[PDB]
């Protein structure tokens, strides 16, 4: 990555490489993997980002899909930045580290106006990973319903865990989806939640339904 | 195991005041939420007030300036104070309590008017 | 985070990231998780704080409650601190809004600018305050037992009962000295028969230290 | 398993001195707390002195200037030294030992009056 | 903590936090935990010391006792050091990190002359932990007797471990307690140790009783 | 390695050595081991690269093959780059660290212009490892067929893992090989994939065949 | 077990318009992908349109400017709209839908001036 | 410890404290513990050395013996450096960190003529540890003899392991003890070793006795 | 060791110390331990090298053999390099003897002086050379099997046989290319019957790469 | 389980051309190595050509300029193209396949002489 | 089972010399420590000398300048050499040796002018 | 299983030369050590030469300048070359071999003198 001592290259750390590998091994493409990827890639060059993706041994269907998404984003980059000052010009393939050298990547990122090819590529990789997280979500939110004996907290944990994966975003918080949380609750709690009226907070809903299981 | 009874409703003039009271079985210490709804015949059930254990009172937009909801834990009773009554206030008012399910009272009739 | 060699931004550490994720996995929302969060987030930018919260995989009910609490605090910030910018001054950024403090509408560079001013605007510490405000509520809500239900077991050592008593008091009260007195009455009343005789025999004004030494032969 | 017996009580003059002693079975250093209570008939049991293992002696406010509580580990005995006796001192005095229950003596009668 | 680059503040390390948390989890209040605490808290500000204590999840009985001891020492500080109007002289609650800011704490520690509020507070915390170590000592030194088949070395290890906890220090008033070591030895070794005479070293005692255990 | 303070030599780290040794122990010559090797060998001198390879205890068949490949590349270097009389231009054996000193290696890498003997050598080592990855591939791509009950995702994961190893690269000449993916699918999914038409993305294929596996 | 039926085909002028519709048994939203092919002897089966669930419509290069494919899950049937017709379009058109392994019998569309 | 940035104090590292603790837990007072102690104490102040010894939880008989040896060495120091320029004077108790402050210890060690109180104390601690290693040696070298079926290598490993512990020095290499290695060997190997003549190296002896077991 | 920010001494690391101790515990004197030793001892002073060797607890036969080898190399050093010091020169230490290089008769400060001169005397590297000289002998002596006894098993994959063959060759020869030819004859002759037919059928001049690919269906 | 059969041999003139073909059971792409040997009676078996999977073809020195060895995976056949035939070419030619033993054909006779 | 026997005691002049010797059964080197005590009525048992195996000889403060204690494992017996005798030294002298739990019967030494 | 026989000893003048040879059963490839000792009657057994597998030859101090020990692995024989013979050389010479134990020959008589 590029770090401050002045901005200098400082090699990917052995810990970071291992941390990313183990996060994929243990969590696969659970939604929280994505914020972890972005954090582990602080300051990464395009080269460094490719190293992290390539160090993944399994999940090669997902990784091939990721390449397709990256190529699509690169082509759109070229569409938005066509061949015509006129100092330098990163292309889509240069941003992905495919046709650029480490030397070119450091050059673009450290110029003043910086062209942050690492951040652009990281955006595309995350764009791809979001799609993978959505693809590998095992259950639809429509199929999440509170069990007869399930504590409301456990249902809400399940509800927002899938909502996070199917949305590939930690807070859908959509209006219609706050309607669904109430409608799919168990009979006793739903009556309690309906009586709460409009605008009840999640905090208020969980307090209201305490004791339903008991 | 539990049950509620409303009281305090009646006929008052517009611009008047009224105080409804909801008596509770047991102690209101275990209820996790109580509140007030109203319905006039042919009008949809409307939400009036809510209190959830540990939280501030929440009131509906149509009543926000004029009503107060309070809890008297000493007497085990739930009060809804109504002021500045309007034509929109004619309705039957129900209190609710939350434990293992939702328990409701039978309602109290409130009729507000200034018609000749 | 922001660190000293002049104040500079430094990447969130792999050790730090893993330490937080694991403490949440192992301790959930036990009260001690909150001091650990604050320590692990030393010097954090708002971006760093969001990274830490988003790396949590489970507990999505708690994190959704946390999001609501953050939104409430952001709204209160804007009500008390409107920003009149227009033309920002030559040496200085814009004035932070609620959403800028939470890292939702601000860039990392904007966050660093406020935090590194000589008149510093500590947007990281403000957000950390709001996040802890949310986490405290979660710890209380997720407290498994009421203090009224902590009774010394027939064979339970007084120390183990006292441990359970003040551990429960810590999560459900989130107020260590707000109600200590009535609960110091309860500690004696809810002890088991054997310890109760010893504690009653100690007379008035016995310290916790004295009670625990006296009650060691019990259990 | 552990037995307590008070002794040293009797009739003494006001302003007089008296020393109560409580004999314990086994070794006295094994107890985690010992102390003294007193009761006069019709007055509630009053706390007199306490010694908890490793701690300084604590005495009641009605006796603080005049009494001392001590432990003689050589003889396995617990002493309560009483001086400047007052009308408030007439009572039966009990020693306690703690350990695992707790254990009490049968008490010793102390009667304070103005001598000849 | 406060470290040498000039004296600067540094965040408490993730390694240190885990080390302290884990030593408490594994050793509880065994006497050796205190030298570890003081070392792990090297250079600590009052804030850092409070963080370390607050990260302890269990042992809330001990932690409440510790709070009581801190309050006693704070009150004695105020009695011995009144304060009149860069902030002015520290009160007890400022040393304990309760009413002082981090910046105020750093200011005192780096003044010339330095007000080492962290070291003063660390002294009080250790004062409290010593009491806890004593309270959690499971056995009295009077109850450590050599077993019929116990090797003298193992008995002496048990003897001085307990002596350390009940004293909450490795060495204090130990002369009379070296008399007890002989009296509480088993019949066979006791006769040998008595014949050794006055002033025998532990080394000499262990040699004399070698093989006797069996 | 050679790192930025000025460019200085630094001892290979104990963490790096273990990371490389352990990845070889756990993953053998799975294709992802190569991106890990190149990253763990960031900035390496030829000496450092030889150390990493020599610390491998097992796989001596592969390591002998690797030595053969290095010797071939060294010979081709000498044929393409003769050397005439601070030391003069590097020969093949100097790049491989066999006839050069550490100081000589540092000299070449830090010259202006730089002779990146470490990076050149790293290229040759990777050239050898690719051959080894190919040799240790357990199955031919022709033998990857979707099972009767195998989810399409799991078949595609197996397909591209093998394709990666037999190509020793994640992507090469893959168009005709995307034909094979359909032909080797199971009867039920194959019919669905054929109906999808030309140019279908993997994402589109995985959606089409969802639930079909069962 | 699972039925598909095309309809809407017929004889039309060149440059004309026609709308084919494919009806499905059961719920049509349960299918993960549907689309359109055409077939004639010597005119080897050619691909016309595809929609995979959640994805954009994809159309063949020979038809891209003139056709639209849509699915109405509400009406449980999907539409292939044809405009700007060419002579090569006379053919029998088949829709496909697939769960666990389906084709209609096809409908003939004949384009001429 | 005191390290170079100029010589500065840098606190005991969390790793060092744990490393020493775990070495005692796993190896007790095996002779190799002593070189590990010395290495872990690189640059240590007297305070730092006491911290390491105090963090040991068990082995309190050994630790009490260690205090006795230290006190003996301190008294001899005072005997060698009696109370009489006349700038400063570390006493024995100051060297052990008992009567000196950290501030005094850094002062003595960083003067120019340095008085290296850390190294002096470390010498004394090792002096004590050697005695403990000797005390806890389980078997006498006279009782080590090659088994009838024991490979000569395994006997020599056992021979020099005890010789190391009873000598508390890795190489006794004493003449009479090189006589004993031959005399206590098994019948077949002893004849082979006797025929080797005087001055045979250990290497030569082990080669000569290869096959005796076989 | 001696490190660059100017060249300064730095304490041997806790990670380094533990890494070496563990590699010896787990791998003993397998040939790869020697490259690990050399790498872990990068920049080591003689004092540091002695620390590493002394922290080994077991294997005292090997370490005693190592001591003898060191003494032999020290004696040869003194024979080839007498030291004529007398009055040492103003900017410079004494001339190193054999025992000074081994850290037996030299102080740490003396070792640093030689190693940090502008005309450097690399006493650390010289001692490391002698120690490796000793360790190589130990690896060969402790090699469990002769190369003549490595025969492919009836069900053993050619790759596993080839792995065993060159692993054994590495420890017992300690000479990778001294005798490669006759042993490349032995690799074919000692393979099992099924592989032998394939290898013989390949004809003369087949590479190891070619032999291993051809023989994959065997076993 | 795998059978090999050579064909294409016969009598041709010196300086002539000939193409031998070896048919294999199963799929030929499954073999890890194939090649060609020849023997004339009284002369030792001579190695002619080898193809190891993934590698370039290797040919003997006595044939290098004139022969080619190829694999036709479509027809599952192994071809050895012979040109510029010499007196040294009279022999019986065998193909081999490797896999798990290895497997040999029965051979094909090639007789080289000067034509008409 | 295990026998100790003192000898060498008698009547000597003050300032004189005497050498006591304690003989042991079995091997004397097997004992881990031996030494010398003295006893008289009202002269409570006083410690004279101690040797623990591998350790230095330790002597009492009242005798330090004048006595020597030695063990000859070769002769299997140990010696206590007394010089510069004082009046308080008249007493019966006992040696002790201990394995698994031993005393001699003692020998009388009488000091006078 | 094994056994040695010395030969080559006899009577020579002082300052003379002699070469002893030790014939071995089996192959000397397995012996791990061989060597030479000598004894004159009434004089203690003296060590002469040693060769351990893989090591340099070692010789005694009394013979170092004049003797050589060699191994002929082709003929399976062990040679000890003696030159500059002295009065100290009269003795019976034995070779030894090391395997599962030490095996010895019967010895060969060497008598060196210059007496009248």
């Amino acid at each position: 990555p590029i770090v401050q001592n002045q901005m200098v290259h400082q090699c990917i750390s052995p810990r970071t490489l291992n941390a990313w590998v183990k996060v994929v091994e243990e969590k696969a493409f659970s939604p929280e993997v994505i914020p972890m990827f972005s954090a582990l890639s602080c300051g990464a060059t395009p080269q460094d980002l490719n190293t992290m993706l390539n160090t993944v041994g399994g999940h090669q269907a997902a990784m091939q899909m990721l390449k397709e998404t990256i190529n699509e984003e690169a082509a759109e980059w070229d569409r938005l930045h066509p061949v015509h000052g006129q100092m330098r010009e990163p292309r889509g393939s240069d941003i992905a580290g495919t046709t650029s050298t480490l030397q070119e990547q450091i050059g673009w990122m450290t110029h003043n106006p910086p062209i942050p090819v690492g951040e652009i590529y990281k955006r595309w990789i995350i764009l791809g990973l979001n799609k993978i997280v959505r693809m590998y979500s095992p259950t639809s939110i429509l199929d999440i319903r509170q069990g007869p004996k399930e504590p409301f907290r456990d249902y809400v944990d399940r509800f927002y865990k899938t909502l996070r994966a199917e949305q590939a975003s930690q807070e859908v918080k959509n209006a219609a989806t706050e309607t669904l949380l109430v409608q799919n609750a168990n009979p006793d709690c739903k009556t309690i939640l309906k009586a709460l009226g409009p605008g009840a907070t999640l905090e208020e809903m969980m307090t209201a339904c305490q004791g339903v299981g008991p | 195991d539990v049950q509620l009874q409303e009281s305090g409703g009646g006929l008052v003039q517009a611009g008047g005041s009224l105080r409804l009271s909801c008596a509770a079985s047991g102690s209101i210490s275990r209820f996790n939420a109580m509140g007030w709804w109203r319905q006039a015949p042919g009008k949809e059930r409307e939400f009036v007030a809510r209190i959830v254990k540990g939280f501030d009172p929440v009131l509906a937009d149509s009543v926000k300036g004029r009503f107060t909801i309070s809890i008297d834990s000493a007497e085990n009773t739930l009060a809804l104070q109504m002021n500045r009554l309007k034509p929109e206030d004619t309705a039957v008012y129900y209190c609710f309590a939350a434990l293992d399910t939702a328990y409701w009272g039978q309602g109290t009739q409130v009729t507000v008017s200034s018609a000749a």
